[PDB]
């Protein structure tokens, strides 16, 4: 019957990987074949 | 202790019936 | 996740059989008074030639007494699913004392069993009781009850003590404006398709935890449905000297402190009054 | 300091591993399932869905086991080829893992779940149970 008391909250334990990509050669095409 | 409560769920609640005056013959 | 303000109870309430009794009030809880039985034969008319006189049989006296009686509740608790916050609990169980309390007491003062409660007139069977006459139907005399049956019992009563009101369930008065003449027509009060003249004229106050014959219409009768044997009808009286109710202190309400230990917070309450029968003659009952 | 949490959502066996129970839901307007293991699994199971219907002869006891037809949500890939409802429970899901689920379209008064044939020898070792939302009376 009561209302137990939402408080603020973030809980999450997501990981993700590191970032390879400024190591690789950059290349901005606009078509979509090069 | 653990006071173990109830509720209905359902029920078969039939018609009551309804019985009114019947006419007097008359006494004797 | 959209609570309501609505609240729908659905429980039902009495008449209210104590405004006809003799109202009295008193702080100690014993109380007495006088009696005068029967003022009894006193003399005779002396025959002639004789200076002489006579004696004979004079009339008893009763100094009388009764009580009051006490109607108490403990009711602890232990606040946590409690004081936190739903509803105030606590005056719920109070309403709820209250309600009993006054319930109780309605059904006390009427079937009252003698220790250490008023004495129900009821119960008492010293108001005169007046069967009803059986009804011989195809062969068989099935107990029933008709019309002028009730007008006869209402009519009888003995003028000369004073007004005598009527007490009876909504059931019976229900039986009673569907009667049905032999012409089909509604044998009383006639033509409206209801029956509504005001009690208060009528000298009838309705309740509806009286004994009720006609227990939810379905006791009626031809030759199952019967209105069966001796089952209270209705009743008359002068309630205002038929009964009494003694009134000594209202419902009180307070913290018990001790026993508390600061979770189960124990409370106490009770009241105290009392009721009694006058002459159990202003006033006869209706059975079968 | 565990409410009375059987005076709202009430469960009610609905498969003790060899029998089915139909259960009446008209009170309630929500109610879920909740799958156990009590062993190993050997390959998935199946399992099929029914209703009742008041009895003509008692309004107050279930009918015949009538299939539940499976209604389609949005991005639906497959539909079982009667287009009725139906459940599975995949294979390896060890005995200590409750499995959840819920058809979003009631109908009639009383639920029942049934092992679907042929997948019925592992059903002994499935519990299937239901709990609820509602009241309404």
């Amino acid at each position: 019957f009561f209302t137990p008391q939402v408080l603020a909250l973030e809980v999450d334990c997501n990981i993700e990987c590191a970032s390879l990509l400024d190591l690789y050669g950059q290349i901005e095409v606009s078509r979509s074949t090069f | 202790m653990v006071k173990l409560n109830c509720r209905p769920l359902c029920q078969a609640p039939t018609a009551s019936r309804l019985v009114s005056p019947p006419c007097f013959i008359c006494r004797g | 996740p959209q609570v309501l303000a609505l609240e729908v109870d659905c429980n039902i309430e009495c008449a209210s059989l104590l405004d006809l009794y003799g109202q009295i009030e008193v702080s100690r809880s014993t109380f007495t008074y006088m009696k005068i039985a029967d003022y009894g034969q006193l003399g005779e008319y002396t025959c002639d030639a004789k200076c002489d006189a006579e004696f004979g049989e004079p009339g008893n006296i009763r100094h009388l007494e009764g009580k009051t009686y006490d109607y108490r509740g403990v009711f602890c608790f232990n606040r946590k699913n409690l004081q936190e916050a739903n509803y105030d609990f606590l005056s719920f169980m109070i309403g709820a004392a209250q309600r009993s309390h006054r319930i109780n007491r309605n059904q006390a003062l009427m079937i009252g069993k003698g220790v250490n409660e008023p004495k129900g007139w009821l119960t008492e069977n010293c108001f005169p009781v007046f069967q009803t006459l059986p009804v011989d139907v195809n062969g068989t005399s099935t107990p029933a009850f008709l019309a002028q049956d009730w007008r006869r019992f209402v009519t009888s009563f003995p003028a000369e003590y004073g007004e005598a009101r009527s007490v009876m369930h909504q059931n019976v008065f229900g039986y009673l404006a569907a009667m049905v003449d032999a012409n089909g027509r509604f044998l009383f009060g006639d033509g409206d398709l209801t029956f509504t003249p005001d009690l208060v004229r009528e000298r009838i106050r309705i309740s509806n935890c009286l004994p009720d014959p006609t227990e939810g219409n379905t006791k009626g009768g031809t030759g199952q449905d019967a209105f069966a044997a001796g089952s209270f009808v209705a009743a008359q009286a002068a309630w205002k000297t038929a009964f009494y109710a003694v009134e000594k202190r209202p419902m009180f309400f307070e913290q018990y402190e001790g026993g508390s230990s600061a979770w189960c917070v124990k409370y106490q309450f009770g009241a105290e009054d009392g009721g009694f029968v006058g002459c159990c003659e202003h006033g006869r009952i209706l059975q079968i | 300091m565990n409410f009375n949490v059987g005076v709202d959502f009430p469960s009610f066996i609905a498969w003790d591993g060899e029998e089915s129970f139909p259960v009446k839901v008209d009170g309630f307007n929500q109610f879920g399932f909740t799958f156990k293991t009590i062993a190993a699994l050997t390959a998935a199971t199946t399992f099929n869905i029914f209703y009742h219907e008041p009895s003509d002869a008692d309004p107050c006891v279930p009918g015949p086991a009538i299939r539940v037809p499976e209604v389609p949500f949005c991005d639906t890939v497959l539909l079982s080829e009667d287009g009725l409802a139906a459940v599975t429970l995949p294979e390896t899901v060890t005995p200590d893992s409750f499995c959840a689920g819920t058809v979003p379209c009631m109908n009639g008064q009383w639920i029942s779940i049934a092992p679907a044939t042929g997948s019925e020898t592992n059903a002994a070792n499935v519990q299937i149970t239901v709990t609820m939302k509602g009241a309404t009376r």
